């Protein structure tokens, strides 16, 4: 149904662009993080003009059909819900686990194995914390 | 009589139907299955078994001819035998009359998945033979064979009991000669972009 | 003055089979990573803008809504298999539709279709007697309603 | 004429070793591997496996030309 | 009430059969053991039939991360010689007895797809022309 | 700089003759001929044909799928109103009248290739018509006593309902001929009044 204007990616290209995909998204708010982070101009749908360096207002007011960078609204509107400071800090931290598992799946890692593999080490840190 | 609520494949629905007096002449076949698709050609495999009820009346209903590639074979030897019978030029006409009859059996072995090269050769045997007599004997049902299973070549299509009614036969050759008629007979069309 | 097809024409004969196994491979491609616990989920964006997220292969095949008839009969085996059952609906597809793919050399060699249908369908019959040998059901085995639970 | 004929079974008997031709070498070896194929494994069964298939290309073709069907053929002859 | 579990939904269909590749196997090898009597065009057809039935464990071990290639011909080995009873485990990639681990899987899932996948499948060779007609 | 010559009408698409005209007519019907070949048979395969409701219709006669494909061919519609002839004014042979009046016009090529008028190619199947009708008559072995008896209803259905849905036929003889004793009146000694209707059946399906 709709074969015209339809893309789908299974197994070969998908693996490739939703690491790339999520790493520009995220690339956004790098240089936002921190309180010395810098801001940027949002202009509304309406017309109105503001600036703010908080991640959670600069993802809520991206409406994008990017596939894989709806994940990461998905997560932030939890994020404001149950902490709210981790908004900018995850992103960043969601995109670098995702930036070292290209680097693994060029090695022939299978992806859940990667997914297992970020549980442990996540289950190991916090008894070092 | 009777009117109830039964169950059928699931769901309760109100069915309405008798037993002896006041006798009806309308009957419903009641079907039961998983696919959809598979229980249209039901019904219309029953409307094409009920039309062929229609047939069983006085216009020769109980006459009936064996099927699935025997009489079209035997038709063969009989056509091809007044090509030589009746002198002129029409004897190239009536000996391709025969030859558009092998389209029928080698059909049937196309969409059996047989070889076309052993149903035609085994048939032409079958149906021509030398009997020591005036009367011709022994096995005239030879058919094409579904196949599929059990041993070799063709067998009688009366052990499957399976027959091609006269009324359907007959009727069938005469709109297939007014059908090729037309077309042969037009030379000249003019149409328009549609 | 009336044209239901509006003049598209479709090719015919043994290369449309191929084309229909293509169509197989597909949606069973799709449905390849999604087969078990464990299996991949598929994100299906749908031109109503909702955006949803599911593990089970029936309302994925549910909301892509297949026009192509050959991929359409692989969706309506998988509704049939959730109703009725609930259990096999992603695995149905698949075991179909690599079913498809041997039948793909087959064609090639000049094996008539027919033959290659009669050919899984006597498997199949061997297959489930098989099945009933293989399946454990115990009465005086000495188990019971509870020891054998 | 008698000495062509004579060469066909002379050199035959030449070589004091010999083995059924017309596909039987092939067909036996098909069925040897199949059975050895999994006396070993370690990802070579895959490899072990079609090269055993790999020999019935040989009477297959033979069967072609010899307008026979080459999937009753071979398959019989795997069989027998 | 994790044992209760287990036991409902064991109680409810009463015709069980071994999971873990362990009935998909043997349907395979069964089949391939039979084609012999089978000989002809119709054993190279139930050959491709028993090979197309592995691609149900193929691709439950790629998603697990579990090698399709080892343990495919692990399991047919250790399932061809011995016991039977030998399927692949789900947690840590060995070979072992999924009916001495008590995982299983009931019958009704199993023949209701095999015989609506080769259903589906007879209806899709069959059709050598496809007219959609717009509207 | 090239004239055009040969059409004295109107703007159209034409066709003489002089082009082969007779081979195209038949290659337009040949076109539709091969989906039927397939479908006569117990082997016989269905096609798949989308209404223009957006609904996949799957059928093996030929009868129903002439009425859902768009034909612009009129030499096809000779074929078409003649299978209706086949569906209205009998039960069966839709799938035959295809066949048979498909492999006329391929047989009738070898006739013009020779250089024979098509009227004695009509001439001679006129003749060839009265020689296997005289035939057919003589082709009758048994005739049907036309008992209405249960079992003799499982001889003529059975293979009417063949040729769709293989392997079925034993069970949908013992459906259709309990409904067929139920319609026809107990009469005896009577053949003047018909009895026995089409649409006295109804048939029914729930999944």
């Amino acid at each position: 149904k709709d074969q015209g204007n339809k893309k789908r990616q299974h197994g070969l290209e998908a693996k490739k662009s939703h690491i790339l995909a999520a790493r520009s998204v995220a690339s956004i708010i790098k240089t936002s993080l921190g309180p010395r982070g810098l801001d940027k101009i949002l202009i509304s749908p309406d017309g109105e003009i503001t600036i703010t360096n908080d991640g959670a207002t600069i993802l809520s007011q991206m409406e994008l059909d990017n596939e894989i960078a709806k994940l990461l609204v998905q997560l932030s509107k939890s994020q404001d819900d149950e902490i709210g400071d981790g908004t900018t800090g995850v992103v960043v931290l969601a995109s670098a686990l995702l930036d070292q598992a290209l680097e693994l799946i060029q090695k022939g890692i299978h992806p859940i194995k990667i997914a297992n593999g970020f549980d442990e080490a996540a289950k190991l840190a916090i008894s070092k914390l | 009589e009777t009117v109830k609520t039964m169950e059928i494949g699931g769901d309760r629905v109100t069915v309405f139907k008798q037993e002896q007096g006041e006798i009806s002449r309308t009957s419903t076949i009641i079907l039961r299955g998983a696919t959809q698709n598979n229980l249209d050609d039901i019904e219309r495999a029953i409307d094409d078994g009920v039309a062929a009820v229609k047939g069983l009346m006085k216009p020769s209903g109980g006459k009936l001819l064996p099927g699935a590639g025997a009489t079209e074979i035997e038709l063969i030897s009989r056509i091809t035998k007044y090509g030589e019978r009746t002198p002129g030029l029409l004897q190239l006409a009536i000996k391709q009359f025969a030859v558009a009859f092998e389209v029928v059996p080698r059909t049937l072995a196309e969409t059996a998945g047989l070889d076309v090269n052993e149903v035609l050769p085994n048939l032409y045997a079958a149906h021509n033979v030398t009997e020591p007599g005036a009367v011709k004997t022994d096995h005239l049902y030879k058919g094409v064979d579904i196949d599929g299973e059990s041993d070799e070549g063709v067998k009688d299509i009366r052990e499957e009991n399976i027959y091609d009614m006269l009324a359907t036969k007959k009727f069938a050759i005469n709109v297939a000669t007014e059908a090729a008629t037309t077309v042969l007979s037009i030379d000249q069309i003019i149409m328009a972009k549609k | 003055i009336v044209v239901l097809k509006e003049g598209t024409d479709a090719s015919q004969g043994k290369g449309q089979i191929i084309s229909n196994i293509n169509a197989c491979v597909a949606v069973q491609e799709a449905l390849k990573p999604t087969l078990g616990p464990l299996g991949s989920d598929i994100l299906i964006v749908t031109s109503n803008q909702k955006t949803t997220i599911s593990n089970d292969g029936a309302t994925i095949l549910k909301l892509l809504d297949v026009v192509h008839p050959a991929a359409k009969t692989l969706v309506d085996i998988s509704r049939a298999q959730d109703a009725e059952v609930g259990d096999g609906t992603t695995s149905v597809t698949i075991l179909a539709g690599e079913l498809m793919k041997e039948a793909k050399p087959f064609l090639e060699e000049g094996i008539s279709s027919h033959l290659i249908m009669k050919g899984y369908r006597k498997a199949v019959s061997l297959a489930v007697e098989k099945i009933n040998e293989l399946a454990v059901d115990i009465t005086s085995e000495k188990s019971s309603g509870r020891e054998l639970l | 004429s008698l000495h062509d004929s004579l060469s066909v079974v002379k050199r035959t008997l030449e070589s004091g070793n010999v083995v059924p031709g017309g596909g039987c070498v092939e067909a036996a070896l098909n069925i040897y591997l199949d059975n050895f194929a999994t006396t070993v494994g370690s990802r070579e069964q895959l490899a072990i496996a079609e090269f055993a298939a790999a020999l019935l290309i040989i009477p297959k073709t033979l069967a072609v030309n010899a307008a026979k069907d080459s999937s009753e053929l071979v398959a019989k002859l795997r069989s027998y | 009430h994790d044992a209760i579990m287990i036991v409902k939904r064991a109680l409810q269909n009463k015709l069980i059969v071994a999971g873990g590749g362990a009935t998909e196997m043997e349907v395979s090898k069964c089949l391939r053991d039979y084609s012999k009597t089978i000989a002809g065009k119709q054993q190279m057809i139930i050959n491709a039939f028993a090979k197309a039935l592995e691609v149900i464990p193929r691709q439950l071990c790629e998603n697990a991360g579990f090698d399709a290639i080892e343990i495919l011909n692990k399991l047919r080995l250790a399932h061809s010689k011995g016991e039977k009873w030998y399927g692949v485990v789900f947690e840590t990639e060995n070979i072992g007895d999924n009916f001495a681990k008590f995982v299983w899987e009931p019958a009704l899932v199993k023949i209701n797809a095999l015989n609506s996948a080769t259903e589906a499948t007879n209806l899709i060779l069959s059709v050598d022309e496809t007219i959609t007609n717009k509207g | 700089q090239n004239p055009n010559a040969g059409l004295f009408k109107q703007g159209y698409n034409s066709y003489s003759n002089a082009d082969g005209q007779i081979i195209k007519s038949i290659a337009a019907i040949r076109e539709l001929h091969q989906m039927c070949l397939t479908s006569m048979g117990p082997c016989g395969r269905n096609k798949i044909i989308v209404n223009h409701l957006g609904k996949i219709i799957i059928t093996n006669d030929a009868a129903t799928m002439l009425r859902e494909l768009d034909i612009v061919h009129p030499a096809v519609k000779v074929l078409v109103m003649a299978t209706e002839q086949q569906k209205i004014d009998m039960g069966d042979g839709t799938n035959l009248v295809m066949i048979l009046a498909g492999e006329l016009l391929n047989v009738s090529e070898k006739l013009i290739s020779m250089g024979l008028s098509a009227v004695e190619i009509i001439q001679g199947y006129n003749m060839a018509r009265k020689f296997t009708l005289k035939e057919l008559d003589e082709m009758v072995v048994g005739e049907i006593t036309d008992k209405n008896d249960k079992n003799e209803l499982l001889k003529m259905i059975k293979p009417v309902i063949s040729s769709k849905k293989y392997g079925s036929e034993d069970i949908l003889s013992e459906l259709v001929s309990e409904a067929v004793s139920h319609v026809l009146p107990v009469a005896q000694q009577a053949g003047e009044i018909p009895y026995f209707n089409v649409d006295s059946i109804r048939v029914v399906k729930i999944m």
